[PDB]
């Protein structure tokens, strides 16, 4: 069966610069060599086949080249929008094999965080159980830190962060932070906190309630 | 007759170029002028697998049409009970790549009726038999075929 | 318009089988031969075969012969995957695509089905709110459920920018928890309903849940 080596596995790259993508095939592959652009939660999207030929209504800026073992893809000045799962695949060998892909991903200038925070429901308190959510909108870096603070003591080892993908509109990231407690813990506290420390920011951002 | 090889076009020049199917001279729009120019194929023994539901894949040069009944003629005789299949023909709708002559009604597309992949090469040299300009064996799914320009 | 439809998401225990299904729509669909593509952390994209409907021929990589088997439903323009006897290698998405007759590389494909192979049994989610500068931000907390996938709408998918719904953490009880938010004007609060569509299809919740103040 063939292999196709895919390189490198990620790019960190500023609109409107190069990206080049190469895919290597362990034998020759004629020009039967396919690529690909998957963006998170959507099936890959065809973009190129026979090496170098778009398909149709495929910006101009994507580009292919090689026959044999050695392909190349380009993005000549890469958009915002580009951000994806590029792959290759060549169909000259049966079965058909894909590369392991090329993560593409936006730099851009620094965005600081907008901070919320969000007690529990009376709905969940009900049940039993609390949970706190403090959320950072559409920042960048990625890099931060969010500490929970309840009555000013620093946790640790009861919350969990999620982060989105990098938006395809501005290039920014998102970031949940949920504290989980019993009723009878939240019910022992009065201040709830959620202290932001992020590049963009002059010095840390706190959003607090009193329970 | 010996069977084109894969990836093999004939003769063993660009498609574009003089000794081949010759310069792309322009698209031709279904609105326009030059539309006159293009002539339906309804020839019984060629199956035209009409992907956009348009009949378009039928509308083809005079050159294209008199090629194409030719190897329609040496498809039967080759294989009892098998047809020439157009998969692609005229393109009104960018599907090919820029400055194609399936854009100026110059080229088909085409296969067996019974889509036998180890058939393409015979039947790419069946084409080059018939007098197409240019003959691609482009993919296993199809063999590409254009005519010089009227 | 051509259009692959397939079924929903699979909670499924080893040793079991699962059929998973494909429909085609906006073109012919016994003249275009359809493939299944495995897409798992492990092992990326991978190949499974390829069943030509015009024919009934079938074509499977060596990989999956003892795994998978394709058929399709002409009638109701359907074409089925059956993977056999699961286990935890199993869990993946499951593509179909289509070629369009010029090589084995796919133009449409499915939005895929995410089976997930395991003993645990399925559990719906709690959807709690997330009660509300020139900007509110507002939400769902989706909790507890098993397995995944939850898809989260907001108006009926009328409100789909500002809209961030987080990727699921597992939880130590072994069940899954995701947000989804949303930043709305501050002015339209007092005015305007915000509902969060919740769908967990493995346990039939559906949930039409509204945040207010």
């Amino acid at each position: 069966d063939i292999v196709m080596t895919q390189t490198p596995k990620f790019l960190l790259v500023s609109a409107g610069d190069k990206v080049t993508i190469t895919c290597k095939a362990s034998q020759s592959v004629s020009n039967d060599l396919t690529w690909y652009q998957q963006k998170p939660g959507q099936s890959p999207k065809l973009l190129i086949y026979y090496a170098s030929n778009r398909y149709t209504g495929v910006p101009d800026r994507f580009t292919g080249s090689g026959y044999g073992t050695d392909f190349t893809f380009t993005i000549s000045t890469v958009q915002a929008e580009d951000l994806a799962v590029y792959f290759c695949q060549q169909d000259y060998g049966s079965p058909p094999t894909f590369g392991g892909g090329t993560k593409v991903e936006i730099k851009r200038t620094v965005a600081a965080p907008s901070v919320f925070i969000f007690p529990p429901s009376d709905e969940q308190l009900k049940s039993g159980t609390a949970s706190v959510v403090c959320l950072l909108n559409n920042f960048y870096p990625r890099e931060a830190k969010v500490q929970w603070k309840v009555d000013n003591a620093l946790q640790s080892g009861n919350s969990q962060e999620s982060v989105t993908e990098q938006d395809s509109k501005d290039s920014t990231y998102s970031l949940s932070s949920t504290l989980t407690l019993s009723k009878a813990d939240y019910e022992k506290h009065k201040v709830y906190a959620c202290e932001v420390t992020h590049q963009g920011l002059s010095s840390p951002v706190t959003k607090s309630f009193n329970r | 007759l010996t069977p084109l090889a894969y990836k093999q076009f004939i003769p063993n020049v660009a498609e574009k170029t003089l000794g081949a199917s010759g310069r792309y001279e322009g698209k031709i729009s279904r609105n326009s002028e030059r539309f006159k120019e293009l002539t339906p194929n309804y020839n019984p023994d060629i199956i035209f697998k009409d992907e956009e539901n348009t009949g378009a894949d039928r509308l083809m040069t005079q050159r294209c049409k008199d090629k194409l009944n030719a190897l329609a003629i040496s498809v039967m005789n080759q294989w009892p009970g098998v047809k020439l299949r157009v998969t692609e023909g005229w393109d009104e709708d960018g599907h090919h790549s820029e400055e194609s002559l399936h854009y100026e009604g110059r080229a088909v597309d085409i296969t067996t009726s019974d889509r036998d992949r180890s058939k393409y090469g015979m039947l790419a040299r069946l084409a080059v038999e018939a007098g197409f300009d240019w003959v691609y064996y482009e993919s296993k799914a199809h063999i590409h075929c254009s005519v010089k320009a009227e | 318009q051509v259009q692959l439809q397939q079924s929903g998401p699979e909670l499924v225990r080893p040793g079991v089988s699962v059929k998973i299904s494909c429909k085609g729509s906006g073109y012919t669909f016994i003249d275009e031969a359809l493939h299944w593509v495995k897409q798992s952390h492990a092992e990326s994209l991978e190949w499974i075969g390829v069943i030509r409907p015009y024919s009934g021929e079938t074509n499977y990589n060596q990989k999956f012969k003892d795994k998978a088997t394709m058929t399709v439903d002409i009638s109701s323009s359907t074409a089925y995957l059956e993977l056999a006897r699961l286990t935890s290698e199993d869990s993946a998405i499951y593509y179909c695509a289509r070629d369009w007759e010029r090589g084995d590389f796919f133009d449409y494909w499915g939005q895929g089905t995410l089976v997930t192979v395991s003993s645990a049994s399925t559990k719906g989610p709690s959807v709690f709110p997330l009660a509300p500068g020139g900007t509110a931000a507002l939400g769902c907390l989706v909790k507890d459920y098993f397995p995944e996938p939850v898809t989260v709408s907001w108006n009926s998918g009328a409100l789909t920018s500002g809209v961030h719904t987080f990727p699921a953490v597992l939880q130590s009880s072994g069940l899954y928890s995701l947000s989804s938010v949303v930043t709305v004007p501050s002015s339209s609060l007092g005015t305007q309903t915000y509902i969060c569509n919740v769908n967990h299809k493995p346990s039939n919740t559906k949930v039409d849940k509204k945040v207010e103040p």
